[PDB]
RNA sequence: GUCUACGGCCAUACCACCCUGAACGCGCCCGAUCUCGUCUGAUCUCGGAAGCUAAGCAGGGUCGGGCCUGGUUAGUACUUGGAUGGGAGACCGCCUGGGAAUACCGGGUGCUGUAGGCUU
RNA sequence: AAACCUCCCGUGGAGCAGAAGGGCAAAAGCUCGCUUGAUCUUGAUUUUCAGUACGAAUACAGACCGUGAAAGCGGGGCCUCA
RNA sequence: ACACGCAGUUUUAUCCGGUAAAGCGAAUGAUUAGAGGUCUUGGGGCCGAAACGAUCUCAACCUAUUCUCAAACUUUAAAUGGGUAAGAAGCCCGGCUCGCUGGCGUGAGCCGGGCGUGGAAUGGAGUGCCUAGUGGGCCACUUUUGGUAAGCAGAACUGGCGCUGCGGGAUGAACCGAACGCCGGGUUAAGGCGCCCGAUGCCGACGCUCAUCAGACCCCAGAAAAGGUGUUGGUUGAUAUAGAGCCGAAUCAACUAGCCCUGAAAAUGGAUGGCGCUGGAGCGUCGGGCCCAUACCCGGCCGUCGCCGGCAGUCGAGAGUGGAC
């Protein structure tokens, strides 16, 4: 499984009616895909590791992107992770501040194959969850719990280096 | 290199399964067998005399000659470049009727019934199979309650 | 990249006869003309049939051509083929038939013009019958030549009687271990 | 809920070579009419085209085609197979001397045989030519692997329309 | 000097290059390798068809009336 | 409802113990001149109907064993096809499809053909 | 502890000449009674196979038989080599 | 304007197996340890002249348990795979023949009559003669035998090199892509975009890493066990205003996973390809844009193959008439 601009997808899905079962019942998910083509093969293969159903035994009842409630408020997100290690897997639990679910996901899965080296189809998302300012557990979240924050741009390193070449003047780095 | 045995590599093919063992049963020895009767091949241990080659068993052949304790089946071998229709002799303990033509003829009997009948209707029927066709859209009701949420299970080590 | 096997792309049928010969080939342009411009498939057969090599046109007899015009129904009709008709020396009633054929021999010519028939060239049988309408097309034996009889199944293989190619046949240059039951093996 | 009618029509495109090919994948191959790379097809869905699909996913990018992807390819790609030739459907007369018998005289009639399959699916289909299509302008993700994990390979439902629009 | 001794790698590709082709069955198989006894009621059944072909032609000239009758009742 | 004679599928039919058998029937049982065979009429064979369900036999019961059929185990083990996936390797994860078997926990404990009886 | 006799349990855990595997319980094992189908003769088929031989084997058929009340079984060894 | 037959395919039915797995509380074999057994008998022993009288012990066994196994074990038991059937050579009737078999009957063979798209998708098929060269092979994914291992020896399936050029891997048998007539334009694959060298000369995104042996892309050209408060995340567990004499706010311990470091020694001077690179030109996850192979698309030309191809000179484009009288 690959990653970009992941989006939050709500999948409805249920075995297929049999004789035996006149109403199955439905089972929802929710899964982070960056479309719903793999959002469904994910549903599938987490629905397969809990319940016993296959594609060709079931059917996708209701495939559909859930939409950010607000995003112009920013919050802070609990994910609880699940990936597999060249040992053996762990269980983590992770905080990130972002304007969006989706957003947020996608900077776990980021952070992951940063510092873990994990790639995407070895971290297993389990639960994501908004919380407030208090209950947070990492400092590198809390530090920016701060009405009055301020903070300078010391080292501002100059881009378009290669905008005109060859220059007389040396850039500068203080603004 | 292998030796050139008759039974080798029989050890388990022409064995009695389990709790099968003893005296064979009559249903077999009194079933007939007309020419060109669909027969599939399976050897039994516990008659020696007759016996079929292991390269036949588990083959299907259509019968062709009768005498009073076996029959004579034609039976497609392969032989490294091509299949031959070769003809063998096995005793009727290792003979039984194959199901596969009797499918078949049901069908054929239900259309000509098809056939004969709904023809003075003027309404033609459709006698041909197809496979399965898309599961023709439909509506799911949840009645009341909502879909269920399926999370994730944490890891431990249970070993 | 297209996986297109090469093998069996070139067709191996005549396009021409391979002889030489102008009359031969003044009767293939003929046909050519009638058989690409009438519908008429017996022109087509007549072609494909000129095309033919010497042994693909083996010769037919009096008595074979006597007895297939013999069958009800093809009366009156006119006999085409394509190979030569020749004399059969162990008949003795011919009827009155209409013939064509490339070549005709001597004493078969004579026999068929003493009981009163017709024989005619393909040239003449265009203008008569220029689609073959009311034709009887017969052809010899194909498999009438000594060869065939060495074709098949190999000697000395069970349940095979082909002639082997002997030097010449008698007591003792064949006939011995590999034949015989008391030698060996027979099969 | 309302859940969807399975498609019947789907648009198989061959995305690898000629080199190294299974013999039951190659079978399969040339049993669909793409034996060359980037040469398109419509099959109708059912449980054996299913299976068949399902044995060459990786050297095939299948997805269910919309009405302006077939409407483009008739129109711009359509080509009929008359006697064993490669003919341009530049005629509504050439459609007529083929399917007149199936009622099939104009592109409209094939377009509608094709994006809605009928009783006779299988005549037009097999009358036109199997789409020589071009290499898909903007590049690919990654041909050696399935289209779930990035790649190109595999079933692509809906975006099969955009691979359509940059190889048409 | 020591070779290989034994393997079958390229073989498949040679059995399916020509074709590789089922028997040909064609109507009215030979009949042998049948028991003599059944082999001669048979030709002693085939050898007396010929007795009694008035009988068989006079019924099946019967039947045809009858068919034309019937045919004829019909329309 | 059930039995006898000949069977079909061959434990849902077997094994251990206990209880019940009205009628026909099945047997126990009474003897060895004739038929027959033994060291012994013990077995077999023959000749019978004084007693009996004691036994076989039939039905039922065992929080019975076994057997047959399900759930769990488990979408686990395993496995077709794929990757310029991870790892030094040993091995492992993922994509596309198929999919087990113990322990453990439930249900059941012969149907049936032909011919002939009894309950009339 | 092993001599012979009696009763019970006993799915074969013994035996079937041999090496091993398969198979076999009123047998294919043990004991008896009779016999020499371990006889004569055409073909067809199976194993290795090139689908050629040899050996081995499988269904038949035509005569002489053996055995049993009979149904049947037997033209060598229960089968896989000798 | 008009299709029979065949397939390294699938589907629907119907048969075959005993490998993976699993089991040995089920058979055979191996095997660990506790409870109840003078079941059985026997050795050392202790309380006893002795005593199956008390106490254990070691022997092979049993009664219910328990730990671990089997290429030459197995109750079960896959995935993959191997045969058949999916109709005209098929069905439904009527009648004859039989030195076969039978109570009547069978069974087979002969004649007459009636009923046609038999699952999906793709192919034009069938058949006969001559016939050269070959009969040293090798490599790779997967399964697998011997061997410590081998660029070792030997098997199964498939694909390649051999016999094959082209783009990429600096270099090159077998790797990745893709297979070849001569060209123009466009676009791609696998790979790349600091310079060599075509293209990021993006105002690329988020983190990690300092090496006085840094690192830099399948095959592949190199490293292990064990350690580090160097640094960055996670898991668990306690105590801290009832204060971890004074200061004062968060503190500690055990595991675990990334980068880096120690472990880490060979001989001509030396190789991420080199230069070089540390707000990377390194590592992990990722966006567009761009670079071009003999591959793909369009067009020109050459040749081969097929057209039941056309022209001995005529009406003519779903042809489904024309012309006397
Ligand atoms: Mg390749
Ligand atoms: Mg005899
Ligand atoms: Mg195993
Ligand atoms: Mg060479």
């Amino acid at each position: 499984k690959a990653s970009g601009t992941l989006r939050e997808y709500k999948v409805v899905g249920r075995c297929l009616p049999t004789p035996k079962c006149r109403t199955p019942p439905l089972y929802r998910m929710r899964i982070f895909a960056p479309n719903h083509v793999v959002a469904k093969s994910r549903f599938w293969y987490f629905v397969s590791q809990l319940k016993k159903m296959k594609k060709s035994s079931g059917e996708i009842v209701y495939c559909g992107q859930v939409f950010e409630k607000s995003p112009l408020r920013v919050k802070n997100f609990g994910i609880w992770l699940r990936y597999d290690s060249r040992s053996g897997t762990h269980n983590m639990y992770r905080e990130y501040r972002d304007l969006t679910t989706a957003g947020a996901v996608t900077q776990c899965y980021r952070d992951m194959g940063a510092r873990h080296r994990a790639r995407a189809h070895s971290i297993q998302i389990m639960k994501v969850e908004e919380i407030a300012a208090s209950k947070c557990r990492r400092p590198a979240v809390k530090q920016f719990h701060d009405s009055k924050i301020k903070f300078p741009l010391p080292h501002r390193v100059l881009r378009r280096q290669h905008k005109p070449r060859f220059t007389t003047k040396r850039p500068n780095t203080f603004f | 290199t292998n030796t050139k045995g008759k039974r080798r590599g029989t050890r388990y093919m022409f064995s009695r399964p389990f709790r099968k063992h003893g005296v064979v049963p009559l249903a077999t020895y009194m079933r007939i067998y007309k020419k060109g009767d669909i027969v599939d091949i399976k050897g039994m241990g516990t008659v020696q005399k007759g016996m079929p080659h292991k390269c036949y068993h588990g083959k299907t052949g259509r019968v062709y000659n009768v005498t009073q304790h076996a029959v004579g089946i034609v039976v497609n071998k392969q032989v490294k470049g091509k299949i031959l229709a070769k003809r063998i002799n096995v005793r009727i303990e290792h003979i039984k009727h194959s199901k596969s033509r009797d499918s078949f003829l049901k069908r054929v009997k239900e259309n000509d019934q098809k056939k004969k009948e709904a023809k003075e209707k003027g309404t033609w029927v459709q006698l041909k199979r197809q496979p399965a066709p898309p599961r023709e859209a439909h509506f799911v009701r949840t009645n009341g309650k909502e879909p269920e949420l399926l999370e994730p299970i944490p890891y431990e080590f249970m070993a | 990249g297209v996986d297109i096997r090469h093998n069996k792309d070139r067709k191996v049928r005549r396009k021409e006869p391979k002889s030489q010969d102008i009359y031969l080939r003044l009767l293939v342009k003929l046909y050519r003309f009638l058989a690409r411009r009438t519908n008429s498939t017996f022109n087509q057969v007549v072609l494909k049939r000129l095309f033919m090599s010497r042994t693909n046109r083996p010769p037919l007899s009096l008595s074979r051509m006597i007895r297939k015009m013999k069958l009800p129904g093809r009366e009156g009709k006119t006999a085409v083929v394509v190979g030569t008709i020749t004399d059969d020396v162990r008949v003795q009633e011919v009827p009155k038939l209409k013939v064509c054929a490339l070549r005709v021999s001597s004493r078969a010519r004579s026999r068929i013009l003493k009981a009163g028939g017709k024989i005619l060239t393909f040239d003449q049988l265009a203008l008569d019958s220029p689609k073959g309408c009311g034709t009887v097309l017969l052809s010899g034996p194909r498999k009438g030549r000594e060869v065939y009889r060495h074709f098949g199944k190999a000697p000395g293989t069970p349940h095979s009687h082909t002639k082997p190619y002997v030097r010449s046949k008698g007591r003792k240059f064949e006939r011995a271990r590999g034949r015989r039951a008391s030698r060996g093996y027979k099969n | 809920f309302y859940v969807p009618a399975e498609p019947k029509l789907a648009f198989v495109i061959r995305i690898r070579g000629i080199n190294g090919v299974s013999p039951k994948v190659r079978k399969v191959l040339q049993l669909l009419r793409l034996r060359q790379i980037f040469n398109g097809t419509f099959v109708k869905l059912n449980k054996a085209s299913i299976n068949m699909l399902r044995i060459v996913e990786p050297y095939i990018a299948w997805g269910y085609p919309n009405l302006k992807s077939v409407n483009e390819l008739i129109y711009k790609r359509g080509y009929g197979k008359i006697n064993k030739k490669r003919i341009a459907l530049t005629d509504n007369a050439l459609i007529a001397r083929s399917l007149g018998k199936y009622g099939i005289i104009c592109m409209e009639d094939l377009i509608h045989e094709i994006y809605t399959v009928g009783k006779r699916f299988k005549e037009a289909n097999n009358f036109l030519w199997p789409f020589k299509l071009s290499s898909p302008r903007g590049g690919m993700k990654k041909k050696t692997t399935h289209f779930v994990e990035g790649e190109d390979a595999g079933n692509r439902e809906d975006q099969i329309n955009r691979l359509i629009r940059r190889m048409n | 000097a020591k070779s290989k001794n034994h393997t079958t790698h390229n073989q498949s590709r040679k059995w399916h290059r020509n074709g590789i082709k089922k028997p040909r069955s064609q109507r009215y198989e030979s009949l042998k390798g049948v028991d003599p006894k059944f082999l001669r009621n048979m030709r002693f059944a085939k050898k007396h068809n010929k007795k009694g072909l008035k009988k068989m032609q006079a019924n099946n000239a019967k039947a045809m009336a009858a068919r034309a009758e019937a045919i004829k009742a019909l329309v």
